[PDB]
């Protein structure tokens, strides 16, 4: 939505060398990011985007909040795919990035791509899910990792985050079959989303 | 295309290596090629010296070079020709495959910009030196050993894999020399 | 033509050629960044020299003690100076050119022999 | 465009040509990422020479 | 990266400045000020001339979770040249009483910008030690011959000072 700062979490994996999506998942994600930046920027150009990865054995900030479209892009040129996303720590590292903003009017939002089944514990992540909304952070989970035969720990995470709050958590699952990952995500409500106050 | 070749190898293969064969066909079709990496590793452990190993590997390397991990792909190749008792066969096959990856990294390395493929070339070179030692030539292996050694120092992050292969070359060289201690120090570094 | 679906393959012939001429915009810009990397460095090199300061040449006239030396500067007047540890005492002999600092007056390093500007015209005479 | 015309009706099917341009759409979406990647670096580089030369003209 | 080291020389300014920056982030109780370390290297003697704060957040729940603002580090370095064009990253300081095992993962991030293995200089703010109130490590990766795997570990080097005469008086 408008007046919004977004940390996009890109899942870095060997699961995204898979050619299910086009013509790996990673090369599909390059296109996707560019699209997302313009969507938000043309809704309101006081929005900013930060980017972290899972790459490494620990998450890392590739870009702090910047109004620069090219800095986000440069970040993807730097990132490495042999790393594995660990979601528990990535949420916590995003929360700190979301304290720093261009203006404090910018709302707090996480967008997370999932390309691997997550093997962090459910009860562990349910603490974190409820930490988010105290900080006023909601999380949109684009899911295409936990649908390669895996349970939805996610169902619980999204309900725990939702509350009266104009930041509203969303669960999106994206058709894994060829229709172009980026097309579906761009076409999916992301600037037509609603609050919950 | 490759479905046919796989099917002949399965029938030829053991009834215990048969269900592993099935898995290759499925993952290739499905484009889930990280799981394809998993099924190949399982197979090759109790197929090391069975002759299906090398034939299977020729099929998959020809198709995919980087949509299935580069480091995995080479690490299969080196073991296959260690078990190969024809050193003249070993030398050309490494030499041919080394050529492919060097050609590859002009295009893939910059576009993908997040996977390097030059690291594989180094792993291959270790075995070429070792084919000389299998042929009992110490000097040729040594000139490649010197190149490997400087190159390790040059990278300022080193995969475990590369420093292992580099020591493995050294260790085999020293016991053709019959020197005990030199072997010992090399193997200590390598085992760790 | 052979088809009237080849009225829509003209449209596809156009996309290919655009992409193959977009290949040439990949190759145009890949040549401008490698030239500008050296041009940003040629001026980066200028900053690191500019922020350095000069040094004043002398020669070791006479040992006084062992951590203090009499030099006769090339500005003229003799001074008493100390030394950096980088210069060794036994490479400090008399008639050896030294740097001094120009705000601390301390030897940092031994310098090659000084030589006249004039005698560099003289080796350029053999014509 | 030495392809995707009536030359290539002979070589492969007309439906191969329908889809082929649509695999070149993925391919230029990638070359566009890289070309715009290189737009941002030439914008930053030129301004990094401006930062250098500004001191240099003062000393000059 | 230089894999050759011997000593760390420290200017007096560095220590005092990290204590100042520490109280002005208002850090205490496992929130520890971490800034960049500036100076000369490609030298066995690491010569640290200056230090500055970075915007940094340390979570006390997990210290493996941390915030580092990477973008800021490039901008600051351009202003370091304005002061003197012979100051670069040669590590990062820690303000805490002692070495953490989350400090190894932090050290990774500064490798990207250093031509030398990155320095950990613990500037104490309780001023302990019977010599200088600084401990010094540099991260080295090595095989260990004890039958244990390859570690990256912080190995101790001596601490010394090099002070400008102007400053010393």
């Amino acid at each position: 939505m408008v007046l919004e700062a977004t940390v996009l979490v890109i899942d870095n994996s060997e699961y995204s060398r898979n050619g299910d999506f086009p013509r790996t998942r990673f090369e599909a994600q390059i296109d996707s990011v560019e699209f997302i930046f313009q969507a938000k920027r043309n809704s309101n150009p006081e929005n900013t985007v930060g980017l972290i990865s899972g790459a490494g054995a620990n998450p890392r900030v590739l870009s702090t909040f910047t109004a620069e479209f090219g800095k986000i892009l440069a970040g993807l040129h730097d990132t490495q795919i042999e790393g594995k996303l660990h979601m528990a720590t990535a949420l916590q590292i995003a929360q700190l990035t979301l304290k720093h903003r261009q203006n404090k009017v910018q709302h707090q939002r996480i967008v997370a791509f999932v390309c691997s089944p997550i093997s962090d514990s459910r009860d562990e992540l349910i603490r974190l899910a409820k930490t988010l909304k105290k900080n006023n952070v909601a999380v949109d989970i684009i899911n295409f990792g936990e649908i390669e035969q895996n349970t939805e720990l996610l169902d619980e995470f999204i309900a725990a985050v939702n509350n009266p709050q104009e930041e509203t958590s969303h669960l999106l699952t994206v058709t894994p079959g060829p229709r172009l990952l980026y097309e579906n995500i761009a076409s999916s409500p992301i600037i037509l989303e609603e609050g919950s106050s | 295309e490759i479905d046919t070749i796989l099917s002949t190898l399965r029938m030829e293969a053991d009834p215990s290596l048969h269900p592993l064969f099935e898995q290759f066909e499925k993952f290739y079709e499905e484009k889930l090629w990280f799981q394809l990496s998993e099924s190949l590793t399982k197979f090759f452990d109790d197929a090391k010296s069975t002759p299906l190993r090398l034939r299977l590997y020729d099929n998959f390397v020809s198709k995919f070079y980087d949509k299935i991990n580069q480091l995995s792909v080479v690490k299969y190749l080196l073991a296959s020709l260690k078990d190969s008792k024809d050193f003249d066969e070993s030398l050309k096959y490494l030499d041919d495959l080394k050529a492919q990856f060097q050609e590859l990294d002009s295009k893939k390395q910059r576009n993908n910009g997040s996977k390097d493929h030059g690291d594989g070339i180094l792993l291959i070179d270790s075995e070429i030196a070792r084919t000389y030692l299998l042929k009992n030539d110490l000097v040729k292996a040594r000139d490649l050993l010197d190149d490997l050694e400087k190159t390790l120092d040059k990278k300022d992050s080193i995969p475990l894999r590369i420093t292992n292969s580099f020591y493995s070359t050294n260790s085999q060289y020293f016991k053709f020399k019959n020197d005990f201690n030199s072997f010992y120090y090399t193997s200590l570094l390598y085992l760790s | 033509e052979q088809e009237a679906h080849n009225k829509a393959l003209n449209q596809f012939k156009r996309k290919l050629l655009e992409h193959r001429r977009y290949d040439d915009q990949l190759k145009q810009r890949r040549q401008n960044i490698r030239d500008l990397e050296k041009l940003y460095d040629k001026t980066e090199n200028d900053i690191k020299a500019l922020q350095s300061i000069g040094q004043l040449i002398g020669e070791v006239m006479k040992e006084l003690s062992e951590e203090k030396y009499i030099v006769k500067a090339s500005s003229g007047p003799r001074y008493i100076v100390g030394v950096r540890n980088s210069v060794d005492r036994s490479k400090l002999k008399k008639g050896v050119r030294v740097t001094l600092d120009i705000t601390t007056l301390t030897i940092m390093r031994i310098l090659p022999r000084e030589t006249d500007p004039l005698v560099y015209n003289m080796t350029s005479f053999e014509q | 465009g030495d392809d995707e015309l009536d030359q290539e009706i002979l070589n492969l099917s007309t439906q191969e040509l329908q889809t082929r341009a649509k695999l070149l759409d993925n391919e230029i979406r990638i070359f566009r990422s890289e070309l715009q990647r290189l737009s941002h670096e030439n914008n930053v580089m030129l301004e990094k020479i401006k930062d250098n030369k500004e001191k240099i003209k003062n000393n000059r | 990266m230089s894999l050759q080291h011997e000593k760390v020389t420290i200017a007096p300014l560095v220590l005092l400045s990290a204590l100042d920056h520490y109280e002005r982030t208002q850090t205490k109780e496992n929130k520890r000020c971490v800034g960049v370390i500036l100076g000369d290297a490609n030298s066995s003697t690491i010569r640290v001339t200056n230090s500055f704060a970075l915007p940094f957040e340390e979570d006390e729940k997990n210290s493996d979770v941390w915030f580092l603002d990477h973008n800021y580090i490039e901008n600051m370095n351009e202003m370091c040249k304005k002061i003197n064009a012979k100051e670069k990253l040669i590590g990062w300081y820690h303000s805490g009483p002692k070495l953490r095992a989350s400090d190894l993962k932090i050290n990774e991030l500064f490798k990207k910008y250093t031509q030398n293995n990155p320095l950990l200089l613990i500037v104490d703010v309780k001023q302990q030690g019977v010599g200088l109130p600084t401990d010094a490590y540099v991260a080295i990766e090595q095989v260990k011959d004890d039958g244990t795997s390859t570690e990256k570990t912080f190995l101790h080097l001596p601490c010394t000072i090099e002070a400008e005469e102007a400053e010393e008086i």
